[PDB]
């Protein structure tokens, strides 16, 4: 078993506030196949100056996807 | 002689038909008929 | 089906390396790709990180060596042979 | 190194070693031990030493020479039936050393 | 792996100085046949 070092000394942990409405901002970014967004290169081999049909895991064209935002914690000048 | 000219297109089509017949033989060698590898040597080394 | 990651350990003394074997039909066993081909030097083509370079027909056309020189790869080419024969004179000639 | 260190487990409790992307020298491992019996199915025993695959699975256990017949896919013996089974579809090489 | 979740991250910045953080978009992967165009460099500039 690998060791990550000592666990946190304090049993008590920081409070969090859940406000989905604050994070509910619409910024759509649909996948564009024309710019090859989210295309995984074939790991098996490289191809040069050729156009080919390849079967692989790929995102749907025009897919907006799921958007997640990270925000600063509530603070009062010196202490969050 | 241009893409619009029908006679010029017919000359190109005859060249294309000859090229297609040659292309089929080359493509079939790459194609594998129900075998682990297209190369005969590669199957011999990996199989009893 | 297309990728064979685990391959037998093999050792190259020095002479058995792509360098100095260019222009010669040779059997090649590079990173588990086994074939008979002629090696040449061409301008680097394809992604360097993927050493194997394949055409639209899935035939290896290029390789990136440990030395860092891209090498053109072609299959060894056979010499076509035809025979000219006359039945009356029983004479024969070979056109290569 | 795990194969060459410690005590091998029983056939039912066989440990599994899986190698996906490494160069393998089967002859060097074979040289350290003495191989009384070598058998392979769906591929030549000589062929297994020098060929490439997507993955290699090795199972190491202590099995006596006397009951070698019992441990076979064809054999209906209890050790093959309950203790250990090797998949028929993928080529399998069995070595007793 | 049958399930995944996103772990929320909060930056304890001073109230006076804060930095906006770029949103990240997650797109599911499905087996698909894609026409891929490869450049001389070998990167896929465009796909269909």
């Amino acid at each position: 078993y690998v060791d990550v070092g000592p666990d946190s000394v304090k049993s008590a942990c920081i409070e969090v506030d859940i406000q989905q409405t604050f994070f509910d901002k619409t910024w759509p970014r649909p996948i564009d196949v024309s710019k090859a967004d989210g295309i995984i290169y074939p790991q098996g081999r490289t191809y040069s100056n050729i156009t080919i049909t390849y079967q692989g895991l790929f995102p749907y064209q025009g897919d907006h996807g799921d958007m997640y935002v990270y925000s600063a914690g509530h603070a009062t000048g010196t202490t969050p | 002689f241009t893409t619009t000219n029908e006679a010029f297109q017919k000359v190109q089509d005859a060249v294309n038909n000859n090229a297609q017949a040659l292309s089929k033989l080359a493509s079939e060698l790459s194609n594998t008929f129900g075998a682990i590898s297209a190369s005969i040597g590669d199957i011999i080394q990996r199989l009893d | 089906t297309d990728t064979n990651s685990v391959c037998p350990k093999l050792e190259f003394a020095n002479d058995t390396k792509i360098a100095s074997q260019l222009g010669n039909c040779v059997e090649y066993s590079l990173y588990g790709v086994s074939g008979r081909g002629v090696f040449q030097n061409c301008t680097a083509v394809g992604v360097r990180q993927q050493r194997f370079v394949y055409d639209a027909y899935q035939n290896l056309v290029g390789y990136y060596s440990d030395d860092g020189n891209y090498y053109c790869l072609r299959a060894c080419v056979s010499v076509p042979v035809s025979v000219i024969y006359d039945k009356e004179t029983k004479t024969h000639a070979t056109l290569f | 190194s795990p194969l060459l260190s410690g005590t091998p487990p029983q056939v039912y409790n066989f440990k599994r070693l899986v190698f996906t992307n490494c160069n393998y020298n089967l002859t060097k491992l074979l040289s350290l031990f003495s191989v009384n019996d070598f058998t392979c199915s769906q591929i030549s025993p000589a062929a297994i030493a020098s060929n490439c695959y997507s993955s290699l699975i090795l199972d190491y256990f202590s099995y006596p020479l006397s009951m070698k017949s019992d441990l076979s896919v064809s054999s209906a013996g209890p050790i093959s039936q309950f203790n250990y089974k090797q998949s028929f579809s993928n080529p399998t090489c069995l070595i007793l050393a | 792996i049958k399930y995944y979740s996103i772990i929320p991250h909060s930056i304890r910045s001073i109230q006076s100085d804060r930095k906006a953080w770029a949103a990240f978009y997650v797109y599911k992967l499905q087996p698909l046949t894609f026409l891929l165009d490869f450049s001389v460099d070998g990167y896929i500039r465009r796909a269909i």
